[PDB]
């Protein structure tokens, strides 16, 4: 675990209906629910293949599990029974402990992403922003949806506001 | 007595290869055969015990 879903970003947001992560910006404009296409698609795709080779894992050739013997012949009934039994049980327990084991690898995953999606955000924005908690940045200088669209895709433009945001800061 | 009989036909069956010859001698009690049949062997399958539509 990483720290980040159930950690210190409390809740999920159900006002975010486009993707897994993403942002949610608050400005003199408006606030908004954006999520973060490139993380989602690599998650996506990860997810995809994890769920296509679980799938596609498992090749079969025809075969007839029953037989019918008579009366006399008591050891061949419980060969068989045996070699039954013992497919089901291994296939029994490997699926079952797969699943459990699949679900915690998901789920670290997708704590793994927000987490690095934060920690992006985060060294994009260096001292021109405040870390409040909750996953939630505060400026220290104004931004518009150009400035706001410029952290989501990732190209945000310290040297642009670091003087402002020193001015503001030290203050 | 099963079937309102008290004798009994016992039943026999063989699979005479390619190229190869069935000899029946007998002064009494032969059900002889009448029809065969000729086979080629396919994917191993089974027989379905079951009351289901076909479809």
């Amino acid at each position: 675990l990483f720290g980040a879903i159930a950690g210190f970003i409390e809740g999920g947001w159900t006002g975010m209906v486009d993707g897994w992560y993403g942002y949610h910006h608050q400005n003199e404009q408006g606030s908004g629910y954006a999520a973060d296409q490139k993380s989602t698609q690599n998650a996506i795709n990860g997810i995809t293949n994890k769920v296509n080779s679980v799938i596609e894992k498992m090749n079969t050739q025809f075969t007839a599990v029953g037989k019918e013997f008579n009366k006399l012949e008591r050891r061949m009934e419980n060969l068989n029974k045996k070699v039954d039994d013992g497919f089901i049980d291994i296939w029994t327990y490997n699926a079952e402990l797969l699943v459990l084991l699949e679900n915690e690898r998901t789920l670290d995953f997708h704590d793994s992403n927000v987490k690095n999606l934060y920690e992006k955000v985060k060294s994009q924005l260096k001292n021109n922003a405040k870390e409040i908690g909750n996953g939630c940045f505060e400026f220290y200088h104004k931004c518009n949806d150009e400035c706001m669209e410029s952290v989501k895709n990732g190209t945000y433009d310290y040297p642009k506001y670091s003087e402002e945001s020193k001015l503001n800061r030290e203050k | 007595k099963v079937r309102d009989q008290e004798g009994r036909i016992n039943y026999y069956w063989t699979l005479l290869e390619p190229g190869d010859t069935i000899i029946f001698e007998a002064n009494g009690n032969l059900i002889a055969p009448r029809y065969a049949f000729a086979l080629s062997r396919g994917f191993g399958s089974g027989i379905i015990n079951s009351n289901a539509p076909m479809d």
